[PDB]
RNA sequence: AGCUCGUGUCGUGAGAUGUUGGGUUAAGUCCCGCAACGAGCGCAACCCUUGUCUCAUGUUGCCAGCACGUUAUGGUGGGGACUCGUGAGAGACUGCCGGGGUCAACUCGGAGGAAGGUGGGGAUGACGUCAAGUCAUCAUGCCCCUUAUGUCCAGGGCUUCACACAUGCUACAAUGGCCGGUACAAAGGGCUGCGAUGCCGUGAGGUGGAGCGAAUCCUUUCAAAGCCGGUCUCAGUUCGGAUCGGGGUCUGCAACUCGACCCCGUGAAGUCGGAGUCGCUAGUAAUCGCAGAUCAGCAACGCUGCGGUGAAUACGUUCCCG
RNA sequence: CGGCCAACUACGUGCCAGCAGCCGCGGUAAUACGUAGGGUCCGAGCGUUGUCCGGAAUUACUGGGCGUAAAGAGCUCGUAGGUGGUUUGUCGCGUUGUUCGUGAAAACUCACAGCUUAACUGUGGGCGUGCGGGCGAUACGGGCAGACUAGAGUACUGCAGGGGAGACUGGAAUUCCUGGUGUAGCGGUGGAAUGCGCAGAUAUCAGGAGGAACACCGGUGGCGAAGGCGGGUCUCUGGGCAGUAACUGACGCUGAGGAGCGAAAGCGUGGGGAGCGAACAGGAUUAGAUACCCUGGUAGUCCACGCCGUAAACGGUGGGUACUAGGUGUGGGUUUCCUUGGGAUCCGUGCCGUAGCUAACGCAUUAAGUACCCCGCCUGGGGAGUACGGCCGCAAGGCUAAAACUCAAAGGAAUUGACGGGGGCCCGCACAAGCGGCGGAGCAUGUGGAUUAAUUCGAUGCAACGCGAAGAACCUUAC
């Protein structure tokens, strides 16, 4: 990923809606041998979103690193996916494996930061949280805890959710700060939203 | 390795036309040195202009050179200045008179050896050769009217020790195909690594039109 | 005829044949024949041959279905996990041995019969006709 | 005869699938299936040459029917009839009939036809390999020389020779050698070039210049092997020509080191060749001359082409090689 | 100021001198060595070395594993131990609630005050995760006292079986023996030769000896805890399964050490010794066979009595228990229906298959699935299952079991290729069928080598060597 910054008299660039973020975690070349010798290839882990919380993950083959970073992004844009959260947290703590990738996503109090590493540090980054605490747990690769990762946010649910399943009135699925944390960021949501309908 | 003949001599009889016309019989070593001083000069003020095809008609000792550019403007400056300068030089280096005429070709991006003008002389001003390729093509793919394009860049390639070459297209290029009318243009980048060798391969339309 | 793969998850491509097949009978509403050899035409004589022996549905198609009717689950199981892909509702007919979970909206019985299978067909389109009446 | 790609699907992933299966093909050629559907570079086709005919076609080319030659022949008035020369066109497509084919591709036979099934041969080298070759064709990055690693000339060398390899040519003879008579080519080459009749030589050649920038003139009307005849009688020879001596001619300022050719003599090895190994499937092999490029001359027995005469064998995939 | 890891250019040496935490940088164009500019990070400091915690879920209580990656004892029985079905009562030992006492000060944490601020110091809380006393609770664990029948065991009726041991015996075949019949070969091999013969072999017939192994039934089949078990019959004995529910009434599970069983080879003493056969000869093959192949051949293989204790003792899967879609074979037994067929059931053993699981292959009601109980065991590769020491053993050896040192890996599954003296299907003057050659002779050209003042330079498997040269007397031309 070189030669980016130009100024074209062409046609387009075609910039245009969704102003997604997108992360490139890893490229590894990837080689192959045939009769007389090796021919390269190129992977990219695609991580896009945007920070409501809803993530992608996308996985770019091709033989040029900007095509596969490119086609990751168009198959993570074909494959998104819901993340549930209290603020910008995340609801309670999960462990998620994905064959050998474990990750731990636990909450915590706001301010904190996303402590996590840097596969798990993409996927959150991208998605709508900004304070949690997770880590990786075996596998130390970047596929399998960047897939982990998004199984352990599958295993997320909503507090609403889980009142439902057991036919409960909340309050009664919950305890008591976590509905508190519920007032103060739907509060905080009507503020920036009320200061964003004037 | 790749034995692949030069198409533009392997279709000279069929498709493509040569580019010097006359008729000689004892008087053709000469036509043929004056014809390869003629292209030595025509080679350096014009290889900064855009030039593309150097013909040189040649009737009874008159002589008439044509090329086909890319700018009447800078083969042309002011009219007769840089016009008649290079054609009073044609006209000193023979031993004869020179009929200097000058067009342009309707679309650059189409001609096969002006494509490898403007992609050697982007690689050797320092750009990155996968996109100026990558864009060397997107243009021409286009644009007129023009069925294939294959560039291929051997040398060193960013500067690297290694010679790697590289290999890509659009579309169809067939070059056993012989009523293929393909342009084909080779032209060398001079970076202070070294020179890399650009060919470019455009291929038009199935027409013979015979 | 033969369920070719991927009609539905890969639409952008099985449509090319389409317009390709449309070139071909508006170049036999045009008439080159002589003027072109005759292993050029006997080679789009197989072409169309093909192409309109097994495409012939999708012609009138165009636009991405958003139901699709199954008969037989098990055999044409390519077409339920395609349309069970793309989020299209799958209404099927289900034998014994078909797993149900896969169609949201099924029919049970037997395959097997003419009689039977055919006159399942008959319900549908009729109801099909019945939604294109009052449209 | 393969090598890939796009989009879809399969898989955590490298990747797979497609491109595998059934049949078929000179061929990933082509059909039928099949989670694939398509494309692209190859293969084929387009191009040149060879094989048949039609139309056009008349000099420098042909000469039948005409006329005139006499010495020498299309040599000459003439003629489009035959060639031939070069332009356009027809013609081979499993198109037509019989059988196998899954009623599909394709294969076995037959007819017509100059030709039968990619008719013959070319030109045409896919993605890549081998750090293959070439900084001496050229171009070139970097390093080195710049009082020499530049440059100018004479002489020498690149041709030396106890050897060893490699590709060729002439042989070892009677299907042959030598003398005499005689018949048939194709293509080419030519300006300070190709150079005829005639004359002088034994012969390389000398003297001379006809005539041609060449379907015309010259390379003789072109060949050699072929055929008819004579002689040689199986031998180190009338085989074989190496070597060496004398005597010349031509090219060039100059044939010593180092040119070719001719004449006279000289007259060696060599009796079909150990292990091994090479080429070739039809105008091929084998053998026979001819021309060309480079070139003042030639180390040309080389290379590239042209034609002449022209075979044997292929039961078949076990074995060696790819 | 390569990568991790914020920060790059030139000059100088070109496998040297040096660098480096690991990966790794130096073979005349190093952003990785040395010097320079420049940048970055810290700052009265900044780097190095050592020692500890961290990252390391890498000794995993929280928080790991054991089919193939390290890892399931060869298999059972059982001592301590750990663990415990249903239900009534009681105790209050575990558990729990509450209050009292205590946990010195300092530190630690929160607030505040004081020193120009801070470090620092002080005041007041909290912390002091605990322990002892009093009072309360009784679901769960436990103790005691009882009750129950589903687990466990027993009785009764059957049933299947190479389960084991002892004893007696059967035939086919191999070898030798005596006797016929009868002649020059037999045997053996890719091809042969040592070898047995011509003194009567091999061949065939009759009889005799003796030993071992059990054709056919017989296989993806039965039984046994695992090793393992197949000629027959008899004698003694072990386990399993089903049916009824008659009895006992939790007597269950596992099991550190421990005792027992445990293929083959091997060991001791005494028998037996046909076939096969390590070692051991000769023969052959081969460069050479201390090998395969051949001819002979001793211990052994066999039995009696003991040792030994090991195996790819493998389902590479410890034992128990409950549950979790199915489909189809076959083994043992009960019953409802058609009337042997089908169903249902309990126990067994295979093949395919969901969910779920797994790194992947795979497993998949006979789990590698979901859970509980107990045991074994693993902690990078070598060093090494080795030394030292002890225990057992007649010995061979087994068992128990390290460290220095060294490496930056050693591994598992799958993928793409290449490869095979792997399989299948195909082709090419690839072989076969022919014809003509080369290799021996003379010369012509080119190369190697040696010469030389100079023998210019290039091209050395196929794909260099009548090749760059389509023309070396001078020129060409580079020497």
């Amino acid at each position: 990923r070189g030669r980016r910054d130009d100024r074209g008299g062409r046609g387009r660039d075609g910039g245009d809606k969704s102003n997604y973020i997108e992360r490139v975690v890893s490229i590894n070349r990837v080689s192959k041998v045939v009769k007389g010798g090796r021919r390269f290839s190129f992977t990219a882990l695609v991580i896009v979103g945007d920070g409501k919380g809803m993530v992608g993950v996308g996985y770019g083959k091709a033989k040029e690193v900007p095509a596969a970073i490119a086609k990751g992004v168009e198959e993570a844009r074909k494959n998104f996916f819901r993340v549930p959260l209290i603020g910008s947290t995340i609801t309670h703590p999960v462990q998620g494996e994905a064959a050998a990738g474990v990750v731990m996503l636990r909450p915590a109090s706001p301010g904190t930061g996303v402590i996590a590493g840097g596969a798990a540090r993409a996927v959150l980054e991208c998605a709508g949280v900004h304070d949690i605490l997770a880590k990786s747990l075996g596998s130390d690769n970047a596929i399998n805890v960047v897939h982990a990762t998004v199984a352990a946010l599958k295993l997320l649910q909503r507090p609403e959710e889980v009142a439902a399943r057991r036919g409960l009135p909340i309050e009664d699925v919950a305890p008591a700060g976590m509905l508190k944390a519920r007032r103060e960021s739907e509060a905080l949501a009507a503020a920036a939203a009320r200061e964003g309908s004037a | 390795m790749g034995q692949k003949i030069n198409p533009h001599g392997f279709r000279l009889g069929i498709t493509t036309e040569w580019k010097s016309r006359w008729y000689a019989d004892k008087q053709y070593k000469d036509y043929v040195k004056e014809d390869v001083a003629i292209r030595k000069l025509l080679a350096t003020g014009l290889e900064r202009a855009g030039i593309a095809d150097v013909e040189i008609e040649r009737t009874r000792d008159r002589v008439r050179v044509d090329i086909h550019t890319a700018r009447p403007g800078i083969v042309i400056g002011r009219r007769g200045t840089e016009a008649d300068r290079i054609r009073a030089d044609l006209e000193k280096l023979t031993g004869k008179q020179v009929q200097l005429n000058i067009l342009e070709v309707k679309n650059p991006e189409s001609q096969a050896q002006l494509v490898a003008q403007g992609v050697a002389e982007q690689l050797s001003n320092r750009v990155a050769f996968r996109r100026a390729m990558r864009k060397a093509i997107q243009s021409a793919m286009r644009q007129p009217n023009v069925k294939g394009i294959r560039v291929q860049c051997s040398g060193r390639l960013g500067g690297a020790e290694m010679s790697r070459s590289e290999f890509y297209r659009e579309g169809r290029v067939p070059l056993h195909t012989l009523r293929a009318d393909i342009d084909y243009g080779l032209y060398e980048a001079k970076t202070t690594f070294g020179r890399i060798g650009v060919k470019v391969w455009i291929y038009k339309g199935d027409i013979v039109g015979g | 005829q033969r369920w070719l793969g991927g009609m539905l998850t890969n639409f952008s491509t099985v449509h090319k044949r389409l317009q390709r097949l449309k070139e071909l009978e508006a170049m036999e509403q045009t008439g080159g024949f002589e003027g072109r050899t005759k292993k050029e035409i006997l080679m789009l004589t197989r072409e169309k041959n093909k192409l309109e022996r097994s495409l012939g549905g999708i012609r009138d198609m165009q636009k991405v279905p958003s139901a699709v009717w199954v008969v037989d689950t098990n055999k044409e199981h390519i077409a339920v996990g395609e349309a069970r892909k793309l989020g299209i509702p799958v209404i099927a007919i289900l034998d014994t041995n078909c797993d149900p979970d896969v169609v949201d909206y099924p029919i049970p019985g037997n395959d097997d019969a003419i009689r039977s299978a055919a006159l399942l067909t008959k319900v549908i389109a009729s109801a099909v006709a019945e939604g294109l009446q009052a449209r």
